[PDB]
RNA sequence: GGGAUAACUGGCUUGUGGCGGCCAAGCGUUCAUAGCGACGUCGCUUUUUGGAUGUCGGCUCUUCCUAUCAUACCGAAGCAGAAUUCGGUAAGCGUUGGAUUGUUCACCCACUAAUAGGGAACGUGGACCGUCGUGAGACAGGUUAGUCCCUACUGAUGAACUCGUCGCAAUGGUAAUUCAGCUUAGUACGAGAGGAACCGCUGAUUCAGAUAAUUGGUUUUUGCGGUUGUCCGACCGGGCAGUGCCGCGAAGCUACCAUCUGCUGGAUAAUGGCUGAACGCCUCUAAGUCAGAAUCCAUGCCAG
RNA sequence: GGGAAGUCGGCUCCGUAACUUGGUACGGACAGGGGAAUCUG
């Protein structure tokens, strides 16, 4: 028989993933993302916009 | 045995790790990937099979399914990861106000003795006009991080175990710019997300758990970390329907949980995911449900599933009654109910 | 799995007559039993049976047996050999012996033929007080211990069980004075040779041994040469004389037309009727073959042909053999298909025609086959399908019978009964009935599966057949070259010979053509074809009759009942268990008196030995069952009966 | 073609090798004795077994003497060990039975007594045509 | 059946490499002199013995596979004598049989030599002698191996002729009509180019006639030589004419368009007619389109009619070009041979005994048609719409679309989902594709369905009202 | 009776015989003739009609080699199709019996995809002497010869680095196999008999990992019911038959006796090419370079 | 106890009548039992 890691079996699987199971997972994922959206929508050093420091084994200790 | 699973090693942690989340591209929209639940038991179904080419085409087939009780999660944090030449690493983590008592219990081991002091100074950081630090925390995520995850925890107050601790994990957000998934995760803060939004009916998922341990009759037999792939979801229940187990060709108003309750679990009064076949783990155990890493190459996926009936009869013995009303009507009226009335 | 799992059951019939290398107030030679002087009780018991005249195999033997000479006996079945060896016991014995120990040992190969000698003994031994026990397989090995304690004087036994008794009992075997090995060629065929050797060593040196048989295989010859002392060969009269009333005909057929050739002989040569016939029948043709797989083809093809045919082979069932040899004997069927071993077992009546589907390897086997027919003055026929590979066995048949061989139409009127006449069949009607064979072969799968089995069965038989002599092999090449091999046979008439002659005189020039150029000449291969033809092209009473010295004349391992290879001398422990199961004392030695106790402790039953003895109590009564009260006392009655 | 039945869903095999099974057709045989279950896997110490619908090699041990001590292929039509069906019926028969059949799938018998398993009738159409009760 | 299943036979060199590489690759090759001499001897004996068995199983394969001449039909052993010299054929197979007998003799002698050997050098030299001696025996056998390879290719590339069946045989002089007639009646690859012998071998085709299979054999052609001498091409023709039972068809060119004289064509018939005396013959005067039977002078008609004065020869006329006679020359010949064969078949069964066989009883039963005694016929309910219904033609452009064509548009055998409700008939279409209730409150819905349930339920309403007025549910 | 080697092999072994003749490049005593001498060819074995095996085993299991039986891929063959045959890359994955035998192989028969061969210091579970004999022989004649430690690894723990939560992943192991049915299709191909394959679809064997709804099995829940025999003078209630016997049974554990699951990218080998020098033709190779095996390396998986 | 294995397994005497102490004809008996079950009224 042909192996599960055969190149021909992989190419047949790649055509299934692109043409048959492709848009079906895309349409389902669109509906799930719309549901997560409904749940979700239901100075720089003083405002925090500019990123500063909070609160060494890469260089030798001088 | 198999050398891929040897030596026989106990799982380092009782929960279970996702290890590999699916590969992300920004073209799809934002969606979460993993979820928990707690296993309640198993039951039987009958499915009108819709498989072209099989002998069981267009005839009834009995099928063993599992029931995982999933109360809604609560998003409490957002961790962001940066891509280093030593692997991914967590750059910073942002939490939310008003962490519940159950998620605070996870940080403790003696809750009864310890005064409730975890995240007390962090909550003041939100509210005492140091929200610049929280916005600096989120802006650092938006600028440097390549993937973000959601710290989400389940509520075992509604799940009927004796455990008051909660269970945390990281749930990866995929599908968008790193800026877009930040506003996604920040908006989810202090909010309950449901399993109806995480997965949907007729999709094939992976289950991560620790197996049953065979202690007390050459080494460790059982309690192994297993992830098992390609399990088909047959039904997402909503809990408040009062007809969770009712199908289109069985108009009986009944819930999923059997008569007398699930053995050593109780009644499933929340959202439940009904999955094909067996699942690693035991009753009352935490079950991590995860999306498929790769696009499916099977016709078992893309297969719509319709159900004829769900077995609501008792698993504490041989029972052939689905409801209490059916048992009473068949057995007639008895002398204890005659004396009570 | 069993496609020749062990071996073909009909193996071969080794035969030998090199067993000649063993050696007015006055009733004048009446040839009756009274002329031999038997017992007065015994001679009326013969008259009870109905043996008015002794059969010739008796008439030779029972003289010599009383004079106490060891007799090896050639005798076909149905000749009354069975009576021929027991009437010297009822003469020798005349009374039951008070001393312990049987004095007659009868060795039988099979269980059923043991009962045949059993039924003879009481039928010929009424009036006297002799004791007979049978020791066969399948009977209990606790009953057979007790029947020894009943102290017989004739023990009839299969050698597998008798040795198993002997090693278990440690019986002093010396009390027996006369041993008979009936059907010893059957004995060696089933694999009793090693157990016969251990029995023979344990038999006393003072004994009278005979051995009655249908044939003498070469392995049997060495057994008597080491076993019997001063043996004398007794043969049934003119067994080796082919009866001069028999007309023989041998037909040259190819291997692919052998089935259609058998259909020619039945249809147009014998003119056998179709269907069941409305004491044998008038046509009554036997068919001889080689293997049981050839039996199944030949039988099942003739059912599809429509002829009434019965069949017997080697490993055929006990009941299945009786019904088919019954059907042939009473004339309900026309064809009997035997290999050779089924032939020599079953009793053959007066027979009219004999067909040899496969030519016998030894020329003496052919004699045995034609000895079954054309006897007692009635005319007979015997046809055989000879082949090219079976040709040297035919020229060896010439040298044994000493007859002249004719090839097709070398003589105008060949003598069928005296000269060997070979030839070919009718061409036209052979191609019709081989068309039918190929049509049936392509049509039905079951006959086609029987062809493939008998094809590979034949291929084994070809390899293990005893090869012909070199002079017969060389002289076969010449008659193949000779022009008479393919000519029409002499039976079909002189009128058939003319239009065959006017055609084949021209046709034979087509067959004798030599191509001057093979088609590959018509390259390196073309130079190769030229290379062979250059290399392999064709290459350019004075003696007195009185004295002329002519170069021509004139731990031992056995097989147990379990089928596992057991060491020969194994004392299992059953007699030891037997000897405290009833707590018997020491057994008698040879010579001491019987105990009137020991005979009545282990006597015989009333006589009908049913095979069913399972006594069980019924199951316990269930108080919710339908037949509760009926079950209740029958369980209690079982406790009362116990 | 090798005699391997195609497109059947496997059940609990309840007739191992060296098992005496009844004979259902009117061929004269009253008993069959399994020596080979073809299509079985090659495993050490694992006795080959077959269920209802599997075609096996058998030897006649009881019956008419013309058909005694012969080897024919046969199809198992009833078995006593319980087995699954795809609709959820756990079920079993009263005896173990089979019908003498040719390698193509045509039975030598003319009629079948007793019931016939549903799997054997689906796999072999000639047994289905000669069946009286398909249960 | 055929001789295609003869295994390919290698040359002497390819025999040597196959045998010697089999010995090296499929057995161990490592032995050291420090080992025991018993296992050194056991190593080298196994190598010599293994080489012989592969030689014997290969020399036995060629002997067994090739057909033995004295087991075939007289057609086949004569055809295989002409095609390959049968004198040359059994000495090629005979040489390979005595070559295998010598190889075992080499192997039997050298295992005895090895058993008494005393060093690893001695065992090494003894094996090389044995493997070398078998090598030089095969290398001498080079010449017959090429012959047996070439006769194997041509045997597998030979038409299947079965002498038993009904056969139409087409013979005659060269360049008359043979290849055109066989092509016209039977689809069979037979060349048609116009020169002396285009066909050099027998060509076989098959035809049907009243649902019975007939085979037709085309042959090269025969010249006027008196069969003492002919080449291998025309000796193939007369072998099929002499050994195969057939209603032969002697094609004769009335015109001289073959370039060969018409009087010579009659002289071939009178020479080969003794091989035709038993069978039935038909002479086809082919090519009347260019020369008709009335155009030649009356002298040749008389001797043509004299051929008909022999009772087994018929005059039939046909012309392959324009097919002016081929169908009725086909229908005539197979009809006459069919009624001949049925005459022999009724004789074979009505032979002078008085008893009919069981095969005759089975076949008269098939021909007998049972008819009811009263002779009435039952009424047939064939619908009126099916008589004018148009037959389905797959090449017709305007086709009714089948379920196969619906399947291929919507997938394949394992993709298409059949809709078993689209063929449902109901009162109104939207009731279809509906989920049908099955269980309700622990009972089967189906057992509770009947028409007039509404009126039956009113009896439940009225009788309940009766028992409520009767007070039969009162507590005391 | 005296003398002599302490003992064998350790770049050993495998596929192509020996003898004599002819031919023969070179080298040489001074030159192809003092002579050594391969590849071939000739003569012998060897030609014109088609059984062999002594002590051993037998089974499981681990690991390795390839000198490959099957399964994947290619090159060639009158290879039409089907089935094959020879060769090459390949050790990923699998690898039987029966008859017969002292035992094996050969052969034969059956099954299977096939039921290859080997390695693992050839893996882990007598020895004289004495006595009597001497044409040969012995001895109820003798005495004597002659082997419980340390540690690697695995699992479960574990001191210290403040406790706890969520993670990353260096490194190590790594997993899936084989067959069938439907469609293609009675189609290509074929004179006939026969008769494929790709894509798609559905099962099954082996192997691995799980699980207990349902169906069997099991009953320190000693749960319910029936029953045998004993004693306490009798009832009650007990000792009793180291858990009496008989039915049914929950829970739990189980079952190749039940059910579920087993996933994808890149680089290659044999080989097939593209452009194109060497070499004014030509060439798949030299510089560049496309495809391609169950192979390699990783992901998926396990440990951390 | 069961399954497996191997087999070839399961499918004449009493009384009565004439004849020479022994034979001959007639009448009667032998050449079954147990266990498990189903369907039917
Ligand atoms: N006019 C005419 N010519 C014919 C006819 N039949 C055959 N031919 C000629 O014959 C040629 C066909 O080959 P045939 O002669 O039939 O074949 P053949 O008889 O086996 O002889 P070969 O030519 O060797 O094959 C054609 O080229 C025609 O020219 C016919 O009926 N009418």
């Amino acid at each position: 028989a042909k192996s599960a890691r055969a190149s021909r079996i992989k190419e047949n699987h790649q055509r299934f993933k692109k043409n048959i199971a492709g848009p079906v997972e895309a349409a389902r994922l669109e509906r799930l993302s719309a549901k997560l959206m409904a749940i979700a929508q239901a100075s720089g050093v003083k405002s925090g916009k500019s990123i500063g420091r909070k609160d060494s084994s890469i260089v030798f200790p001088m | 045995g198999s050398l891929a699973f040897l030596p026989r090693k106990r799982a380092a942690r009782h929960r279970g790790r996702v290890k590999s989340f699916p590969k992300d591209d920004p073209k799809k929209p934002v969606h979460l990937t993993a979820a928990m639940g707690y296993k309640a038991g198993m039951t039987t179904i009958v499915r009108d099979l819709d498989r072209p080419g099989a002998k069981a085409h267009k005839k009834e087939v009995v099928e063993a399914v599992t029931i995982i009780d999933c109360p809604p999660m609560v998003v409490v944090g957002l961790v962001g990861y940066i891509e280093t030449p030593r692997g991914l690493r967590s750059l910073t983590t942002v939490w939310a106000e008003h962490l519940s008592d159950e998620v605070k219990r996870r940080f403790y081991k003696n809750w009864y003795k310890s005064k409730k002091k975890a995240f007390t100074k962090y909550a003041k950081k939100y509210a005492e006009n140091n929200g610049a630090s929280i916005t600096r925390e989120l802006e650092r995520i938006k600028k440097y991080c390549t993937v973000v995850r959601v710290l989400a925890h389940t509520q075992i107050r509604k799940t009927p175990l004796k455990q008051k601790k909660a269970h945390l994990m990281e749930i990866q957000i995929n599908g968008g710019s790193v800026a877009d998934k930040v506003e996604f995760g920040r908006s989810l803060f202090e909010k309950p997300v449901t399993i109806d939004t995480i997965f949907e009916k007729d999709e094939m998922i992976d289950v991560i758990a620790v197996t049953k341990g065979h202690g007390f009759v050459a080494g460790q037999m059982g309690y192994h970390h297993r992830t098992s792939v390609n399990h088909k979801i047959y039904r997402i229940g909503k809990g408040d329907d009062e007809a969770n187990a009712s199908t289109e060709t069985d108009l009986t108003k009944k819930k999923i949980t059997p008569m007398g309750g699930f053995v050593r679990y109780g009644e499933v009064n929340n959202d439940y995911v009904m999955i094909k076949g067996s699942v690693p783990g035991v009753k009352k155990r935490i079950m991590t449900l995860r999306k498929s890493l790769f696009t499916h190459t099977s016709r078992k996926a893309l297969e719509k599933v319709e159900l004829k009936w769900i077995d609501t009869s008792s698993e504490f013995g041989h029972g052939a009654f689905q409801t209490a009303a059916e048992k009473k009507q068949f057995m007639g009226t008895l002398k204890k109910d005659l004396q009570t009335s | 799995m069993p496609k020749r799992a062990v071996s073909p059951a009909p193996s071969e019939n080794e035969v030998d007559i090199a067993g000649s290398l063993f050696a007015g107030k006055t009733v004048k030679k009446g040839g009756g039993f009274q002329a031999m002087g038997l017992d007065a009780n015994l001679l009326r018991a013969i008259a009870r049976k109905g043996f008015s005249v002794p059969t010739p195999i008796q008439r030779k033997t029972i003289p010599l047996i009383l004079e106490r000479r060891d007799v090896v006996g050639m005798a076909r079945t149905g000749s009354g050999k069975t009576a021929a060896f027991v009437i010297p016991m009822i003469e020798r014995l005349k009374a039951h012996s008070a001393r312990f120990g049987a004095r007659a040992l009868v060795l039988s190969p099979s269980r059923e033929l043991a009962l045949q000698t059993l039924k003879v003994v009481k039928e010929l031994g009424k009036g006297t007080d002799l004791k007979t026990v049978l020791l066969v397989g399948g009977d209990s090995l606790e009953e057979q211990f007790g029947l020894m304690a009943t102290n017989p004087d004739i023990i009839i036994a299969t050698p597998g069980r008798f040795l198993h008794l002997k090693v278990e009992m440690s019986l002093d075997l010396s009390s027996i004075k006369y041993v008979v090995f009936d059907e010893a060629d059957r004995l060696f065929e089933m694999g009793f040779a090693a157990q016969l050797t251990e029995i023979l060593h344990a038999l006393p040196p003072s004994r009278q041994t005979l051995l009655f048989s249908a044939t003498l295989p070469s392995s049997l010859v060495e057994f008597t040469r080491a076993g019997l002392q001063d043996p004398v060969l007794v043969r049934l009269d003119a067994e080796t004389k082919v009866s001069p009333d028999l007309e023989s005909a041998f037909f040259s057929v190819k291997s692919g037309e052998k089935e259609g050739a058998l259909l020619h002989i039945l249809y147009d040569i014998i003119k056998m009727p179709l269907g069941d016939p409305p004491k044998p029948t008038e046509h009554s043709t036997i068919i001889f073959t080689a293997t049981k797989h050839h039996v199944e083809y030949i039988s099942n093809l003739l059912r599809l042909a429509g002829f009434s045919v019965s069949y017997v082979y080697g490993s055929l069932d006990q009941t299945a053999r009786k019904i088919q040899v019954d059907n042939f004997r009473r004339g309900r069927t026309n064809i009997l298909v035997v290999t050779d071993v089924a032939a020599r077992g079953i009793d053959i009546p007066v027979l009219a025609n004999v067909i040899n589907y496969d030519f016998p390897p030894q020329p003496k086997i052919f004699v045995h086959r034609v000895g079954r027919t054309a006897r007692a003055g009635q005319r007979g026929w015997a046809y055989a399908l000879v082949r090219e590979s079976d040709l040297p066995y035919l020229l060896d048949l010439q040298l044994f019978l000493g007859r002249r061989l004719v090839l097709g139409r070398e003589e105008k009127d060949p003598s069928f009964a005296r000269d060997i006449v070979v030839g070919s069949l009718k061409r036209v009607e052979l191609e019709n009935n081989v068309e039918w064979v190929n049509k049936v072969l392509h049509e039905n799968e079951d006959i086609g599966a029987l062809k493939r089995v008998t094809a590979k069965a034949e291929k084994l038989y070809m390899k293990t057949r005893n090869p012909a002599s070199s002079q017969s092999a060389k002289r076969a090449r010449e008659v193949i070259v000779s022009k008479g091999w393919g000519q029409l046979h002499a039976i079909f008439g002189e009128e058939a010979a003319n239009e065959e002659q006017v055609r084949d005189n021209l046709l034979s020039k087509i067959t004798g053509y030599k191509p001057q150029e093979t088609i590959f000449e018509i390259n390196k291969a073309a130079e190769a074809v030229r290379s062979f033809r250059q290399r392999i092209g064709p290459r350019k009473s004075f003696a007195d009759p009185e004295v002329y010295m002519s170069y021509t004349p004139r731990v031992k391992m056995i097989r147990g009942e379990s089928g596992v290879k057991i060491a020969a001398s194994f004392k299992s422990g059953r007699f030891e268990k037997w000897r405290q199961q009833h707590r018997l004392g020491r057994l008698p030695q040879v010579g001491e008196m019987e105990k009137a106790n020991l005979v009545r402790n282990f006597s015989l039953p009333s006589g009908p030995r049913f095979k069913h003895k399972q006594m069980k109590a019924p199951k316990e009564a269930d108080k919710w069952r339908d037949d509760y009260e009926v079950r209740k006392k029958r369980v209690a009655e079982a406790k009362e009966k116990r | 073609k090798r005699g391997a039945p195609g497109g059947k869903l496997k059940m609990t095999l309840g007739l191992p090798v060296g098992a005496i099974m009844n004979c259902a057709d009117n061929s004269g045989a009253r008993n069959l004795y399994i020596i080979a279950v073809k299509g079985a896997g090659a495993r050490l110490n694992r006795l080959p077994a077959g269920g209802v619908g599997d075609m096996v090699m058998a030897t006649v041990k009881k019956g008419k003497p013309e058909l005694r001590k012969k080897v024919h292929p046969a199809v198992i039509v009833r078995q006593a060990k319980p087995w699954k069906r795809f609709d959820g019926v756990f079920l079993y028969f009263e005896d173990n039975a089979g019908v003498i059949v040719n390698p193509k799938g045509e039975m030598k018998g003319s009629a079948i007594t007793g019931p016939v398993g549903k799997e054997a009738a689906e796999l072999w159409p000639r047994i289905a045509s000669n069946a009286g009760v398909v249960m | 059946t055929g001789w295609k299943d003869i295994p390919p036979v290698p040359t002497a060199q390819e025999f040597i490499d196959i045998v010697l590489s089999r010995t090296q690759r499929r057995l161990p090759t490592q032995i050291r002199p420090g080992f025991k001499i018993s296992r050194i001897r056991a190593f080298y004996t196994r190598k010599v013995k293994f080489t012989q068995e592969t030689c014997s199983e290969k020399f036995g394969a060629i002997i067994s596979s090739f057909p033995v001449l004295s087991d075939q039909h007289p057609f086949h052993r004569d055809l295989m004598n002409i095609l390959y010299d049968a004198d040359h054929f059994k000495v090629a197979l005979g040489q390979i049989s005595t070559a295998k007998n010598l190889i075992e003799t080499i192997s039997r002698d050298y295992v005895r030599l090895l058993k008494y050997a005393q060093s690893l050098y001695q065992c090494k030299q003894l094996k090389r002698a044995a493997l070398g001696r078998m090598a030089t025996l095969i290398k001498r056998l080079k010449d017959p191996l090429i012959y047996l390879d070439q006769v194997r290719q041509h045997l597998a590339r030979l038409p299947d002729i079965n002498p038993t069946t009904r056969t139409l045989l087409v013979a005659g002089f060269p360049n008359v009509g043979k290849s055109s007639f066989v092509r016209s009646v039977t689809r069979a690859d037979t060349p048609v180019e116009p020169y002396a012998f285009t066909t050099k071998s027998l060509f076989v085709g098959h035809l049907d006639y009243k649902y019975l299979r007939y085979q037709v054999i085309d042959t090269p052609g025969i010249l006027d030589h008196p069969l003492e001498e002919m080449n291998t091409i025309e000796m193939q023709s007369v072998t099929a004419l002499a050994h195969l039972r057939a209603a032969v068809l002697y094609f004769m060119d009335i015109s001289e368009q073959c370039g060969f004289s018409l009087k010579a064509q009659i002289n071939l018939f009178k020479s080969i007619k003794p091989l035709f005396a038993n069978k039935m013959v038909f002479i086809v005067l082919n090519k009347m389109d260019i020369k008709k039977f009335e155009e030649l002078d009356p002298e040749m008609q008389q001797e043509i009619n004299d051929l008909t004065k022999s009772g087994e020869v018929e005059i039939l006329r046909a012309s392959c070009a324009t097919q002016e006679g081929v169908q009725e020359v086909k229908n005539h010949v197979c009809e006459r041979l069919l009624v001949e064969r049925v005459s022999q078949k009724l004789k074979a069964g009505t032979h002078s005994n008085g008893n009919i066989g069981t095969r005759l009883q089975e076949v008269m039963a098939r021909i007998h048609v049972a008819t009811p005694m009263d002779g009435t016929t039952r009424e047939t309910f064939i619908p009126e719409a099916v008589k004018n219904l148009k037959k389905y033609d797959k090449n017709d452009p305007n086709r009714r679309v089948l379920a196969r064509d619906i399947e291929e548009a919507n997938g394949g055998a394992g993709v298409f989902n059949v809709d078993l409700r689209k063929d449902w008939i109901l009162e109104n279409p939207e009731w279809k594709y509906d989920k049908i209730p099955e269980i309700f409150d622990g009972k089967n819905v189906y057992d509770y369905i009947d028409p007039d349930i509404d009126a039956k339920l009113q009896a439940l309403e009225e009788e309940e009202e009766r028992l409520e007025k009767e007070g039969f549910y009162d507590e005391d």
